[PDB]
């Protein structure tokens, strides 16, 4: 369905909050300038979440598989189509009589 | 009387368990940048 483009938004939109996050935790670190040298559990499990729930929205978003056999599409292909040769038209049929000229 | 300075230094100026908790307070942060 099309819900699914809509989730791909939001994952990157968590990522992106994440990235503040992480950028804020870095002025921490470079706030407080201690042997931490360690991320929150929370922020890292929040970019883990969005990088799998992105990736996972984008399995959908990739699209469908098409079957190689060449035989697959045209296989409803009835006959009453490929003899049209639609460079070889021709009007002197009875539709243009039968119809309003 | 600076004319004759003995010793001087540099002195750096003044700074300018659950994981719900954890994200209540980063986004309550998020949202006083946000204010700011």
């Amino acid at each position: 369905p099309s819900l699914w483009k809509g989730l791909v938004g939001i994952g990157l939109f968590a990522l992106a909050h994440a990235a503040f996050s992480a950028a804020q935790h870095r002025s921490y670190m470079r706030l407080t300038e201690k042997e931490d040298e360690s991320l929150p559990i929370d922020i890292v499990l929040q970019t883990l979440l969005a990088f799998a729930v992105t990736c996972y929205g984008i399995v959908h978003i990739a699209g469908e598989f098409k079957d190689m056999d060449a035989t697959s599409e045209l296989k409803n292909k009835t006959f009453d189509t490929l003899r049209n040769h639609p460079s070889f038209y021709v009007f002197n049929h009875r539709g243009r009589v039968l119809f309003r000229p | 009387s600076l004319a004759e300075v003995v010793c001087l230094e540099m002195v750096d100026l003044p700074l300018t368990d659950g994981l719900l908790g954890m994200f209540l307070k980063r986004l309550s942060s998020q949202l006083i940048l946000l204010q700011a």
